[PDB]
């Protein structure tokens, strides 16, 4: 017995053969803006860290407070170290 | 090719043992379990 | 797919809104006014509506070893491909030692009935029950 | 959804975070955690995009 046709796995084939596929994620950065650098090191699998521990975010919201948010109140100053 | 020859091979092999099996058990003298007429016989020509 | 889609626009919504923000803090001049603490309004509901729109697409699973490909920028769309050979070549390791031990069987109990005369019938069973009835 | 749960939180968390030491910093250093933080908060978000 065909297990692709039986398990209905013939669709996937037919999306999913013998075809040109990047190496990377970048079929879908171009669409973004900016450059952006694939960041594919050890440290960015923390997403895969931060389903271990929910409880280090609370069940629904942490506590936000509107008005404290004043320290978004900035100057205008030039920064060096730091390419658009 | 390969495959078939040595599966071959080895179904006859079971063959050849199965009639050195059968013929080996079948031709064992003195047909007895118990010694006690071995003993006697082995008496007779020890006299003898 | 009408849920698939309505999130994904929420999800490049957010994107935008990043570069927007992005912008307008890069490119700060006096011309700006009530500009920029619009477009972190626009953040901070637009965060608010995925956890909305997460829970309608809810019964989508992610496995383990796909966000890992996502994780380090690696190609999932890759590792399909990379499951359609693993399956269709691993169907033929089943279906291959299954039909290498299946003619071992065929075989070799045709040996027995060509070896034994008074136990025929028993032989003839021996294919029967190694079958899966 | 739960992987979505996560990331949206922690980067409000992340900013809550921020939020107290951006005040408290050099007026040059104030815009390089802001610049920082949101492109490395971008990049989070794109991959659950692919």
């Amino acid at each position: 017995t065909n297990l692709i046709t039986h398990y209905n796995l013939e669709q996937a084939y037919n999306k999913f053969c013998g075809k040109k596929v990047k190496e990377k994620l970048s079929n879908f950065l171009p669409d973004l803006p900016g450059m952006i650098d694939l960041p594919g090191s050890h440290d960015n699998s923390s997403l895969r860290s931060l389903i271990e521990k929910p409880p280090i975010l609370s069940s629904s919201f942490n506590p936000i407070t509107g008005t404290m948010l004043a320290g978004f109140r900035l100057h205008t100053g030039p920064l060096p170290e730091q390419c658009r | 090719n390969p495959t078939e020859e040595y599966a071959q091979l080895f179904a006859a092999l079971i063959a050849r043992t199965a009639k050195d099996i059968d013929v080996l058990i079948d031709s064992l003298p003195s047909e007895e379990s118990t010694a006690a007429l071995q003993a006697a016989s082995l008496y007779k020509l020890e006299e003898e | 797919a009408e849920k698939f889609d309505h999130l994904e626009e929420h999800l490049e919504k957010f994107v935008e809104n990043i570069r927007q923000l992005g912008i307008i803090v890069s490119d700060f001049q006096p011309s700006s006014q009530a500009g920029l603490n619009q477009k972190l309004n626009f953040i901070v509901t637009g965060l608010q509506d995925i956890d909305k729109c997460r829970q309608q697409l809810h019964d989508i699973t992610v496995p383990l070893e796909v966000f890992e490909y996502i994780d380090q920028g690696r190609n999932p769309q890759l590792y399909t491909k990379e499951c359609l050979e693993r399956a269709l070549a691993k169907n033929e390791q089943v279906k291959g030692k299954i039909d290498t031990m299946k003619k071992f069987k065929s075989l070799l109990i045709q040996e027995l009935s060509k070896v034994f005369p008074e136990d025929m019938a028993k032989y003839r069973s021996i294919r029967g029950e190694d079958h899966p009835p | 959804s739960t992987l979505i749960e996560f990331l949206l939180h922690r980067a409000y968390s992340e900013l809550m975070v921020l939020t107290d030491l951006l005040p408290r910093k050099s007026d040059v250093e104030r815009k390089i955690e802001i610049v920082q933080f949101a492109s490395r908060t971008r990049q989070l978000f794109v991959r659950l995009l692919a």
